[PDB]
């Protein structure tokens, strides 16, 4: 869609390409976060009561 | 319940000390670096592909 | 390299990430929008960035 | 009370008259420890004795009769399931899921060794066993002169 | 005048074993396992590097070893796994005994996974090193020895038997430790049983 | 064959009515193996 998206037939210069590279990776699926976050929200909610 | 102030303050006792024997910080700091630790050979992992 | 690793490098890393939880806490006061730890995590630890 | 006395009704299972079933049973159950697995069914422990043919006509209320004789033999675990219904008979009938006891786990864990073996006096032996201790007792040596 | 036959011998010994305990789950860890199991594999390593030069009994030597360490950490898993996932820890945790488990729970975690986790690097690192191709050669001195060693049991069966076999238990252990592109190592599974237990 | 189908009789010694006069037994024929005694008198035993 970014590809075919008109910005890049009207933007000329490269520091859009770095954002649209940078948007290319792959980020975290919210599992990984999901355990860590869960266990660490809990053990402050426990430090809070 | 609607119980006299020594009876609450006899209970709030008696949970606070059962409360405290739950958990301590070290046990916590431990918990988080384990799966904190497993999180980062994730993260190694995503880096290296 | 892995072959390289050592477990003065593991503790290193581990300590890196120590830091970046307690960044992660801290972020959790500045944000007091109320955003879930788990956005915070998302937002500290993705390596993209 | 010393503990070297009394009668040890753990292992009633390999005389009992079913002691085919509780053993084949029991055995099940180790391997399943071995496959990292929990919270077993007992209908899957039909199906398997059933699939053995020693027990093709294993009845299933023999089964979990056994499986209360070995729990109550402090060889085996269960609790009952809190969630998981699909039909509302499994939500009725307090299905268990079972294990069991490090009795049980290390009782078979000797008994494959045995297993291992033709009768007389079949075991191995690792000939370096005396170099090993001598490079350990070496290392202490080492460490009294630092 | 009498005597008692191996069968006794070996009973009783296990029986001794499980008397020494408090009921629950009173086993011990010697925290060193995968420093030692590593280390056998670094003699691997070494071994892979002398070009198969060194005589056969040097590598079963460190065969057996990696695998008595293999074997020892397998069954140390297996009884802290099932100790985690055990129904008292699920919903009998209702009561004190949750506490109780919490503590032998936290002393397991605190040594074995700690020593664990940071073995484990290195650990997969050398085990993706240890590539069947070179330890192939390694199996011909192994094999070597095994034919030194002209034993009346079942290893009778043919040299490529024991190249196979050697070959499945590498892949055993390649898998419990490294895992595979297929699937998760199984120390994995046992990571993520232990984070999820953890978090409940 | 998998010896589970036929039950074992070393279980026997251990849930006999007299398993404390044999778990007695053996637990000191177990103590002479480790002190690597032979051919023990039932005399002496008794």
């Amino acid at each position: 869609i970014q590809l075919r998206s008109p910005k890049l037939s009207k933007d000329f210069k490269p520091t859009v390409i770095y954002e649209i590279l940078e948007s290319a990776l792959p980020p975290l699926t919210d599992d990984e976060l999901r355990h860590l976050s869960d266990t660490i929200e809990s053990m402050d909610q426990t430090q809070q009561q | 319940q609607r119980v006299s102030p020594y009876f609450v303050f006899t209970s709030l006792e008696k949970e606070l000390e059962d409360q405290k024997g739950w958990l301590d910080e070290q046990d916590r700091q431990l918990y988080e670096d384990i799966i904190v630790n497993t999180v980062g050979v994730i993260l190694r992992n995503r880096i290296k592909r | 390299n892995s072959k390289f690793l050592n477990e003065d490098d593991l503790n290193r890393i581990t300590k890196h990430f120590q830091s970046r939880i307690g960044k992660a806490k801290e972020l959790i006061q500045l944000r007091n929008e109320g955003s879930t730890l788990h956005q915070v995590l998302k937002e500290v630890l993705d390596y993209r960035k | 009370m010393d503990s070297t006395m009394k009668k040890i009704i753990e292992a009633s299972y390999l005389t009992a008259d079913s002691a085919a079933h509780y053993r084949t049973i029991l055995r099940y159950f180790y391997h399943q420890h071995e496959r990292m697995r929990d919270f077993i069914a007992p209908e899957e422990l039909l199906e398997h004795m059933r699939s053995i043919p020693a027990f093709a006509d294993f009845q299933e209320d023999q089964l979990h009769q056994q499986l209360a004789q070995l729990v109550k033999w402090n060889n085996l675990i269960a609790r009952q399931d809190m969630t998981n219904a699909k039909t509302i008979e499994e939500y009725k009938k307090k299905r268990f899921r079972y294990q069991c006891t490090p009795y049980t786990v290390e009782i078979e864990r000797m008994i494959v060794q045995l297993e291992k073996l033709g009768d007389t006096f079949q075991g191995s032996l690792e000939r370096s066993q005396f170099d090993r201790l001598f490079q350990a007792i070496t290392s202490l040596q080492n460490e009294l002169e630092n | 005048r009498y005597q008692c036959t191996p069968y006794t011998v070996e009973i009783e010994r296990m029986i001794v074993q499980l008397e020494k305990l408090g009921d629950t789950f009173q086993g011990s860890l010697e925290r060193s396992q995968f420093d030692r199991l590593f280390q056998a594999i670094t003699s691997l390593q070494n071994e892979l590097e002398n070009d198969l030069n060194k005589s056969a009994e040097e590598y079963m030597r460190i065969w057996e070893d990696v695998f008595r360490y293999f074997q020892t950490i397998r069954t140390s898993t297996a009884d802290y796994i099932a100790y985690i996932n055990s129904e008292q820890t699920d919903q009998r945790m209702q009561t004190e005994a949750f506490l109780v488990y919490k503590n032998q729970f936290t002393t397991y975690l605190r040594d074995f996974i700690v020593s664990l986790q940071k073995t484990s690097l290195q650990i997969q690192h050398s085990l993706s090193e240890l590539t069947l191709e070179r330890l192939q050669h390694f199996f011909q001195k192994l094999i070597e020895h095994r034919g030194a060693i002209p034993r009346l049991e079942d290893v009778s069966s043919s040299t490529n038997d024991w190249l196979t076999e050697y070959e499945e238990y590498w892949f055993s252990l390649r898998q419990w430790f490294l895992g595979s592109a297929v699937q998760q190592s199984e120390l994995d599974i046992l990571q993520w049983q232990t984070n999820e237990m953890i978090r409940r």
